[PDB]
């Protein structure tokens, strides 16, 4: 029985009511949405920054002179010499070339498999070049320590140091290693529950690795052409072998090396095979001690796991009671808490919590502090965030006691 | 291979009949031939070993290596894979 | 630097109904922008060096100029840059370009003909990234949730209390809680939060599905995260808001699938940027998912995500500030009781409680009234409270 | 006839230039360049026409 509206019901309905303002306001909206467009399109620029120097800095005329009289070169390299001699070049991609120095480069300056430029017209050889050293490759280096110390890994006294055994001792002391006849370890798999503490320690030996650490990013050694992945390794992995005692993070290794299976990851299953035969196989590794992380060891390949590659596999297990109460006093040492806080008891209210819930839980406790406006948490506030970050995330408790 | 790595058989251990049979189809064929055309049996072109992981098959093909004068010319099943088409 | 890039909002009216006070509001911020108006137009008409040093740039530049990637420096006048098609290139570095920046892997600016460096692009940042920007901040503010309050505050301390107050904080000595994830029945008040915190925010706020951050390439999805929180981290306070997380955040599992791997390896790479090897800067992230036991542990744990928020079911007094809030601009009958909808069994959510109210604005025009009345209400809750099936057991219980 | 053969004279005039590229745009940069994306070729900034 209901019934559609008509053409006058909607104009009675639009105009018998409020019509004294409505209208002035609605306009006045509208028209206030279409200045603000106009304003921003009449300004709508947001100039983008560009490399352009202080005026001082350049201030050139001769950079005319210089872009008229240099010419670009192409890069390639010298697969081959033949013998006037001629030169086998590979333009990267482009094509192959059997081109003949200029008279500016001697021929003793030019070796096979070396790369060199070339003109973009007759592809003459003009100028040697330094080997390519990669971009990608050359910033997964670290350059620069982060600020946390093995003084604020707490709970793990054994497995600190295993893994200094593994990655710091050898390196610094080789006699106790070289008297005994004792090959160090040149991996380390650190494998345990999420938040426990596996990226801390490998922070504090990028801290104090006094040796070349590379952060080996997951997402670079992914890449998007077929075979790049591979490469991305096969060239992180030259780069360790020119420096001496290198170390090489490959954080969250589940990322690529995942089981083998039959196209699935394919791509990312042959940069494994490349790491794989890298880090064990024909060509020694050297001295490049491997340091992997994963909280789901099980996804591994059964390859990259052996005790070849990842020689020492390190348990980051839950930290016991004398783990916890130490966990707790490196994450309040900075807190203003008050002097009676019995850490032991809190220790023991977390009884599977990893380090990272005992930090989760400190700073509810001072967040608590800070509700109330209170410049000292008290252990109230501790068991306060006790119950919100562990018991939150009396029937059941009821049976026992 | 230039460097030539070091590995004596006897550093490796528990596969007595699978050396030999490496040796004899990867090696004997090699440096004798002549002989083997004389008893008209043909020897096998290839060698696919095949285990469980860290069972030894690259030790053993080290071992070869270093035991045998032919040129080894090693190689990796990834380095065979590149962007560019027909590359591989 | 590159500060904050907080997104405009003009300022609020209060009094919502339309009388003469809201004229006069809407009256004096229109009077202020054909202020702004005028005055912009008027500057450059009204305006009549420089010119020699922009046109000897311009002219030694010259146009189209090619984007390509910095390779390499080998000397202060020389570098490396490959081109787009791959192609490497050996071209001179003009001087008018600052050294400072030219770094390996920068997207330098390059002339077309002679491919000599002539600028470094410095924002180059992925388009698919740029669009997750937040420019117009959304309408809902806080006064236009009802109830939620814990969750408001807890909100709060976690990404706006710590930008405005950070006093408490560093006196304390403890780090605010850089990760909230909300989590409840659909319909509770989830992304709405997100709204009201972007909306108030100062902080430049970026907005995720969790399914854009996937991409059909290989390595897209971890190069598109990382792009995401390098971004974030540019615009130093930021809010990154991850809305239906349980897209890629699904628990971990041996999966015989590229595909299932790739969106494994952009939640690693999430997980990796969030809290891993290098800190995370000042970027906060907010993630709201109708399914909090299907995340992985990793993603949920402390650390990543500080402040597990739960959003429940509106309760009675929640219910009632939500039709409070919903019917604010209706206008109500003298009949309209609301406590009777509003006691319900256990299940009306504020979807409902909204879309009751626009119900009962519907039935109030079929009957061509423009004020509701209690029957509309109660048909409208009868209508539109048909979601769920049986969701009960059977009469054992007693 | 004059205006058929001039508009037929025409069309051939045109269909003489060479076809524009097509590509897709980033952003503004300084109210006179614009970034945009060719299909095969990486990015370029171009200049705007005056119209
Ligand atoms: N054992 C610990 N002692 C002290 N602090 C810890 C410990 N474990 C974790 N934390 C704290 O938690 C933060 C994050 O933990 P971390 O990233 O090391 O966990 P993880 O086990 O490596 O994580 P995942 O397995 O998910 O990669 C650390 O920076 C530190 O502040
Ligand atoms: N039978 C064996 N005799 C001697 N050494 C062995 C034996 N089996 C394994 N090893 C030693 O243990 C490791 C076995 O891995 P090896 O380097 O031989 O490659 P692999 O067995 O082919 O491993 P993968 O399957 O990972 O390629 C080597 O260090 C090797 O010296
Ligand atoms: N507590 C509330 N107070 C006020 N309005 C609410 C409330 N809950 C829901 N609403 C209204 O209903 C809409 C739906 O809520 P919201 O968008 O927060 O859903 P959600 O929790 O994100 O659910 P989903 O899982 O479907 O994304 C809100 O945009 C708002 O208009
Ligand atoms: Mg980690
Ligand atoms: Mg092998
Ligand atoms: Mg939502």
């Amino acid at each position: 029985p209901i019934r559609a509206l008509d053409e006058g019901d909607i104009a009675l309905l639009k105009t018998y009511g409020q019509s004294t303002y409505s209208r002035q306001i609605k306009q006045v909206e509208d028209d206030i949405q279409q200045l603000l467009k106009k304003i921003n399109e009449l300004t709508g620029i947001k100039e983008s920054d560009t490399g352009l120097a202080p005026p001082a800095l350049w201030d050139l005329a001769a950079d005319k002179q210089t872009l008229q009289s240099e010419q670009p070169l192409q890069v390639a390299r010298c697969t081959k010499i033949i013998n006037d001699p001629k030169y086998i070049i590979n333009v990267k991609q482009f094509a192959k070339f059997v081109v003949d120095l200029s008279d500016q480069v001697a021929p003793t300056d030019i070796e096979e498999g070396m790369r060199v430029g070339v003109d973009r017209n007759k592809y003459q050889i003009h100028i040697p070049l330094p080997p390519k050293i990669d971009p990608t490759v050359t910033m997964m280096q670290v350059e620069e320590k982060p600020d946390v110390t093995y003084s604020d890994v707490g709970g793990c006294k054994e497995q600190i140091e295993k893994l200094r055994e593994v990655v710091e001792t050898p390196l610094l002391h080789p006699e106790r290693f070289v008297n005994l006849g004792i090959e160090p370890p040149k991996g380390v798999l650190l494998f345990g529950p999420p938040g426990t503490g596996k990226t801390l320690c490998a922070r504090a030996v990028a801290n104090r690795t006094d040796a070349c650490f590379i952060r080996v990013i997951g997402s670079e050694l992914v890449q998007k052409y077929v075979g790049e992945g591979a490469r991305m390794v096969r060239e992180l992995f030259e780069m360790a072998r020119t420096k001496k005692a290198c170390l090489i993070f490959f954080d969250e290794i589940d990322a690529i090396g995942g089981a083998r299976f039959d196209g699935g990851d394919n791509e990312v299953q042959r940069t494994m095979l490349e790491l794989i035969n890298q880090l064990d196989g024909f060509d020694p590794r050297g001295n490049i001690k491997v340091l992997m992380a994963t909280n789901r060891p099980d996804t591994l390949d059964p390859a990259l796991m052996r005790p070849g590659r990842l020689d020492r596999k390190i348990e980051f297990s839950l930290p016991d009671l004398e783990g916890r109460t130490h966990i707790f006093k490196i994450h309040a040492r900075s807190m203003s808490v008050e002097r009676d806080i019995r850490f032991e008891l809190l220790a023991r209210l977390c009884p599977n919590s990893t380090g990272a819930e005992i930090r989760s839980v400190c700073t509810e406790a001072g967040m608590f502090a800070i509700r109330a406006r209170r410049k000292i948490a008290t252990e109230k506030d501790f068991l306060e965030a006790v119950n919100k970050v562990i018991k939150s995330y009396t029937p059941r408790y009821m049976t026992y006691n | 291979v230039d460097e030539r790595p070091t590995e004596q058989y006897s550093d490796i251990g528990g596969l007595d009949k699978q050396i030999q049979e490496l040796v004899e189809a990867i090696v004997l064929p090699m440096n004798h031939k002549e002989k083997f055309e004389n008893l008209g049996i043909q020897p096998p072109k290839g060698v696919l070993m095949y285990g469980p992981p860290g069972t030894g098959k690259t030790l053993l093909a080290r071992a070869c290596a270093a035991q045998t004068k032919a040129t080894f010319l090693k190689l990796a099943g990834p380095q065979l894979v590149q962007m560019f088409i027909g590359d591989g | 630097t590159k500060g904050p890039d907080a997104a405009s909002k003009l300022p609020l009216v209060t009094p919502h109904t339309q009388c003469r006070l809201k004229l006069l509001k809407l009256e004096r911020i229109k009077d202020y922008l054909l202020m702004e108006e005028e005055f912009i137009r008027n500057q450059e008409q009204m305006k009549p060096k420089q010119e020699e040093e922009r046109s000897k740039v311009d002219d030694l530049r010259g146009t189209p100029m090619s984007v390509g990637t910095l390779e390499e420096i080998i000397d202060d006048n020389h570098a490396i840059v490959s081109t787009s098609v791959g192609s490497e290139h050996y071209v001179s570095i003009l001087s008018f370009v600052d050294k400072d920046l030219l770094e390996p892997g920068c997207s330098v600016l390059l002339n077309h003909k002679v491919h000599a460096v002539i600028g470094v692009l410095m924002d180059d940042t992925d388009p698919l990234v740029t669009v997750m920007k937040v420019e117009k901040a959304p309408q809902e503010t806080y006064a236009d949730i009802g109830g939620l309050d814990n969750q408001i505050q807890e909100i709060k301390e976690s990404v706006e209390l710590p930008l405005t107050h950070p006093e408490y904080y560093e006196e304390m000595g403890i780090k605010p809680p850089k990760g909230v994830i909300l989590y409840g029945p659909p319909g509770t008040g989830k992304t709405l939060l997100a709204k009201a915190v972007a909306n108030q925010t100062s902080a430049t706020f970026l907005r995720v599905v969790g399914s854009e951050l996937i991409q059909k390439y290989l390595g897209d999805g971890p190069k598109l995260v990382r792009e995401l929180f390098r971004v974030a981290e540019e615009h130093a306070p930021s809010i990154v808001f991850i809305d239906e997380i349980d897209a890629i955040g699904t628990k971990r599992y041996d999966s015989n699938s590229g595909g299932e791997r790739e969106i494994q390896r952009t939640m690693l790479e999430l997980l990796n940027q969030l809290d891993g090897f290098d800190s995370r800067g000042d970027v906060k992230v907010i993630m709201a998912t109708n399914r909090i036991e299907t995340l992985d542990p990793a993603l949920i744990r402390p650390g990543r995500i500080d402040r597990k928020i739960e959003f429940p079911l509106p309760d009675e007094k929640t219910k009632k500030r939500i039709f409070q809030i919903h019917t604010s601009r209706m206008t109500l009958a003298d009949d309209v009781t609301l406590d009777d909808l509003i006691m319900a069994k256990d299940d009306l959510s504020g979807a409902d409680i909204k879309a009751i109210c626009t119900e009962a604005g519907l039935m109030a025009l079929r009957e061509r009234r423009m004020k509701v009345t209690n029957e509309d209400f109660k048909k409208s809750k009868e209508n539109v409270l048909y979601k769920k099936q049986e969701g009960t057991p059977e009469g054992l219980y007693l | 006839l004059n205006a058929k053969v001039r508009l037929l004279r025409e069309e051939l005039q045109l269909l003489q230039e060479q076809g524009s590229y097509v590509g897709e745009v980033v952003r503004a940069m300084d109210k006179k360049k614009v970034l945009v994306k060719v299909h095969p070729e990486g990015k370029f900034v171009v200049d705007v026409d005056k119209n």
